[PDB]
């Protein structure tokens, strides 16, 4: 079970944000609960499978995309260049949503709502479940900076033993060619001697 | 020793010819480190003994060292880090034809 | 501008649940404003630096104590044993908190609120400011992860690139010696054959 708020607004009153919540238990399309708020006043309604599979059968689309759009639109998932213009009229309560494209309208969806008699317990318990949202996003966020600071210690660490590994070797290099340097001159030296020797 | 006489300058540095605008590359400083575990020569500061020349992902400075190579007496080879990869994993020495 | 958004339980009400928002321009010394709400009516207060500073006067204490204790109160930083208790009289608007140890109580604070004209604006704005924070704290979350997994796959990488190294650096110095040894050998050779040369 869980659930996604977004910020509405109607072409009746753009001035006025209103408050558009989606909860579902697993996925969409067994069916979904919205609920409409604008601080004073809420509506609520269901979804079941029925209505969507009788709504995507008239419109003569494949329901497989049917689905997605209905998640683009009202999961806030619209792109910069899909626009979304929602109506929902009072006095009969009726709610329905177009896509503006090209300059031309297109119905999606037409549901009908209820009004709810306790608008206070459904505002109550989206600001409990935005402040319960916000204080787990703040622990994971406080857990995932503790495992980036050690990472990132981590990470220095091994940076260090690198440079030490390329600083040994160097050393031990160029220790054993100097070594051989002299000992080869020497050699040299023998060689040069025994050769103005012979040329007697 | 297979890069004893292959000297490489790397691009870590924002302003070139200059120590305090060292950059925090994760893959190209342990490449550079690599470099000169394997006995290339890195030198910090571009001089006219520089003879390769390896920049990371960022393009924007190639149009730099292409102008700056055109002064030089001997212009330097831009090559990417598949050619070091490469070399390290055959244990030879890759043409930088296929890696310029 | 911070601000912080807390659950109370008043008992004149403790059926219900009721948001308090502190908002604060600096530091809680100089000031903050309170707003209560519960879902349908809104009581909004101020409280300046001069209030404070009086407070504290009469509790006879330091500024930092007092400023502590109402942290610990308002924004819920309440510590593993604290027990605050709120009170709202709603006939003359007063609003009094209280600290509970035992029997024994203390009127911490106690401030004067006034209702709202316009109650849906201030929830319609708390609901708001909670989305944002969700909001940015999930993009900071996700990009705090990607950094993770992006060190996390260099760190694999380096430590076999490193351990490669190390084993190496072993075979290194016996490729060295058995390399010396075929020159300083030929060198001999060489004079050897000098020698025999000159033993005519």
């Amino acid at each position: 079970m869980e659930r996604k708020i977004s910020r509405i607004h109607l072409v009746s009153e753009p001035s006025i944000t209103h408050f558009l919540q989606v909860s579902w238990e697993k996925t969409l399309e067994s069916g979904f609960v919205i609920t409409l708020t604008d601080g004073h006043s809420a509506w609520t309604g269901t979804v079941s499978e029925s209505e969507i599979s009788q709504e995507a059968d008239d419109m003569a689309m494949e329901k497989g995309k049917y689905v997605g759009e209905l998640r683009k639109a009202l999961l806030s998932g619209a792109g910069p260049a899909d626009v979304y213009t929602f109506n929902f009229s009072k006095e009969s309560c009726y709610f329905f949503f177009e896509k503006n494209l090209k300059d031309v309208s297109f119905r999606l969806g037409s549901f009908n709502l209820e009004k709810v008699e306790n608008p206070a317990e459904v505002i109550r318990e989206l600001i409990c479940y935005c402040l319960d949202t916000i204080a787990e996003n703040q622990a994971k966020n406080e857990h995932l900076q503790k495992e980036n600071e050690r990472l990132l210690r981590d990470w220095n660490d091994v940076q260090g033993r690198f440079e030490k590994c390329v600083s040994a070797k160097e050393a031990l290099e160029t220790d054993l060619y100097k070594r051989f340097i002299l000992v080869l001159n020497e050699k040299k030296t023998k060689i040069r001697s025994l050769h103005n020797k012979l040329l007697n | 020793s297979m890069f004893r006489r292959h000297t490489v300058y790397l691009d870590s540095y924002a302003v070139i010819n200059d120590l305090s605008t060292k950059n925090e590359g994760t893959r190209l400083a342990i490449k550079a480190l690599e470099l000169r575990f394997h006995g290339a020569k890195v030198v910090s500061c571009l001089a006219e003994g520089v003879s390769h020349v390896i920049i990371g992902e960022d393009h924007s400075r190639v149009a730099d060292f292409k102008a700056f190579r055109r002064t030089f007496k001997r212009k330097f080879k831009i090559l990417k880090e598949s050619w070091v990869t490469d070399s390290i994993d055959k244990c030879e020495l890759q043409e930088e034809n296929q890696y310029l």
